[PDB]
């Protein structure tokens, strides 16, 4: 089983710098050369660095040189990606890929791709979340909650502490020009049982230890 | 910098169609071409490299075709697990990517439930106010939402928000959150989202009065 | 001077002495 | 001027081992890759080993993976293969060649050799030949006669008529090595008929790896 | 494994003929080929490196073509000198030759003369019984030997052995051998071989009876 392991993301702020790794097993880490590739949040995919497989040679895009360094430890088969003096656009899902093995003059695509790990840059502090309900007006109706201005990524939605799923939609977050995220959680009902059925939303936000439950009902 | 531009950007077809997707560079790159298949929240993975040689493990209903400027991912039978996005790649010169190309699940157009909610009287306590308006199961995805305050059309305050095609009936759902100072929504009267949609004779309007 | 060389170990690289 | 000269090469059983010497002059044998070629009695060119200038690396062919070692010392300007469980099918002629020099980050052709150092592997034992005469009898006014040299191991032989006074006219066949292990060979002289009463014809055979030496009188 | 195949095996030409060699590959191997000449004896020889390069000291007589699968060398104007055995390498996957193309000197056609020798009563002392039939000075070397014992047509118990071409004359010489048991030698009374070449208007055989 040949894998890939990035890790070592998570929130910074714009100015700091961390470390990544992405640790390799399965094959023989050091005949192959490696890539790091980002993609940002609903983009595409973004070439950052690559090293050769005794780390005799290295490259960088134009949007990281000077700014990022490559690294690798053969004998403990990881790949390291050293990010200084990050930045907002920097924000992304960053992969370690593996090229595949030609004995040509020249390289060949990324065979092998990690899982991921995130790295966001916002300067905005932690801060839990509100939530406020979306009331039904006047034989289906809807229903939901309103998780706005939290930070950082992400918190869990789910109905009567989790009995009700069957119409339910929780759609991604928003990044607001705050810098703080916001989503929406809803559920469509039958509007008979608007009376009879309670409906409370449970919103759990663990980066900053905020758990909520709002009842959500129809306003006079 | 050489760039890749994919066509389509959206691609609705059922299981058992075949699916073909282009992808242009802006210069030469003879066969020097990949092409990789990308699910969402999971990785990338490698379908063709070389412009036409199949990796190995990728069923062979996958072909690539092309060289120089003009290639083409082909599937020749689309099949349940193949609905995803696609993206080509050169590196014949440093290495750069497509957008990329979503394969999506085609089905009989489904015209939206249109529901509009007024900001709760909590979130006035604090001082903003946010107006939501929600689209409920609906196919196509291509849809219009525009806001009215007191019938003055606004733009550059609202924010959408669209789910992943539906696991059960393959329909789409979004939520467009209109946002206000409590200052000015205390001012005006009439709020409405008009949405705009295949399935609809006409646009539908969903409004309310503040404070009925 | 080329990035897009082979970046993995290779028995037909260059056996000489090329620095 | 620039050379290469291998040695160690000679005659031994199945199983047993050599060390294989190539010895480099006229140019810096401390930054070339050099490589090891065979060629089997009468068939084309196979590779074998190649090791880089530092020795750094090294790559075998599958058929001698594990049994053949290449090493080279820098400081000497030799470089070594070590040839261990010796079988049949490694007999063969053993050349050194040299990677040709390149700017560029791929290997080259071998573009200087030397001539060669032979390795004989066969289970047959030391045995010198015996020489039968081949008598002319009864075509045109020239006739045919030679020696038969059967049965010996290892090459070569060498075959002389009249002590060296006869030349013109005789062929030497190459041996053809016998199911048997053995090698056998036929030398033959067309000499004028009227002469074959007056003038009486002897080869004289040499086989040095037994220190056999035959005189054959071949007449009617 | 990358494997070459040349073509021809073999080939007669006279000098100031222009010689062709081809050498293909079981896969694309970019430039990456060689051409070599070896001599009876001798070590092979670079003439031409990254399938056009010459390599210095080598006359322009000696070019070379082809990428990909495909190569040719080709030695616009033969010269004395270049008789020998040509052999064709890749240096893109490991390194693999070809099985090699001798260039042979052509002559006018010269039928061989047969002499067919009993085996010594000195051999039937020991237990084993050889007849040699001597095939002298002829060309081209494709000659058909077959022994008929009793005009029985043997075979697997001969072994043909040719010499190089003469450096005087440019002709062949052949010797087949027939390795019998005294046992089976005693047991037939006439031996011959059948020579069959390209110079002899019909097949000719030379004989005797065991016993003269």
């Amino acid at each position: 089983q040949v894998q890939l392991v990035e890790s070592g993301g998570g929130v910074v702020q714009p100015g700091r710098s961390l470390r990544l790794s992405c640790a390799a097993s399965g094959f023989t880490f050091s005949n192959y050369g490696m890539h790091w590739v980002r993609q940002a949040p609903g983009k595409g995919l973004e070439w950052v660095a690559v090293i050769w497989y005794d780390g005799s040679k290295k490259y960088y895009a134009d949007s990281v040189k000077g700014r990022f360094t490559i690294s690798r430890d053969n004998s403990k088969n990881t790949l390291y990606l050293q990010m200084n003096s990050l930045r907002a656009e920097d924000t992304a899902v960053y992969y370690c890929a593996r090229v595949r093995d030609s004995s040509d003059y020249y390289g060949d695509a990324f065979d092998i791709w990690g899982q991921g790990t995130m790295v966001t840059v916002s300067s905005a502090s932690t801060k839990g979340p509100s939530v406020f309900p979306l009331a039904p007006s006047s034989g289906t109706a809807a229903l939901g909650c309103l998780v706005k201005d939290y930070f950082p990524e992400p918190v869990t939605v789910s109905w009567n502490s989790g009995a009700l799923t069957s119409g339910v939609h929780t759609f991604p977050a928003v990044l607001q020009s705050s810098g703080l995220y916001s989503l929406s959680s809803v559920v469509t009902v039958p509007s008979s049982s608007l009376g009879t059925q309670t409906y409370i939303c449970n919103v759990n936000h663990k980066p900053s230890n905020t758990k909520v439950d709002k009842r959500v009902e129809p306003k006079s | 910098d050489i760039q890749m531009t994919q066509s389509p950007s959206t691609l609705s077809a059922s299981v058992g169609d075949r699916v073909t997707i282009t992808c242009r560079a802006s210069q030469s790159i003879s066969s020097w071409l990949a092409w990789y298949q990308q699910k969402p929240g999971k990785a990338p993975k490698l379908l063709i490299y070389k412009a036409s040689n199949l990796e190995s493990g990728v069923p062979l209903r996958f072909s690539g075709s092309g060289s120089g400027t003009e290639f083409t991912l082909t599937i020749s039978s689309l099949q349940p697990d193949d609905f995803a996005t696609y993206y080509c790649q050169q590196y014949n010169n440093y290495w750069t990517f497509g957008q990329g190309t979503k394969v999506e699940i085609k089905r009989t157009v489904a015209a939206p439930s249109v529901f509009i909610f007024p900001p709760s009287d909590e979130q006035l306590k604090s001082g903003t106010a946010s107006v939501v308006c929600l689209l409920n199961n609906f196919y196509p995805r291509e849809a219009k939402v525009q806001w009215k305050v007191d019938n003055a059309l606004q733009s550059g305050n609202s924010q959408e928000s669209v789910t992943e095609q539906d696991s059960k009936d393959s329909t789409y759902s979004l939520s467009s959150t209109l946002t206000l100072s409590k200052a000015d929504y205390e001012k005006h009267k009439v709020y409405a989202c008009e949405v705009t949609h295949q399935g609809l004779s006409s646009p539908v309007t969903k409004s309310f009065n503040r404070g009925e | 001077a080329n990035p897009n060389a082979n970046p993995n170990a290779n028995p037909n690289a260059n056996p000489n002495a090329n620095p």
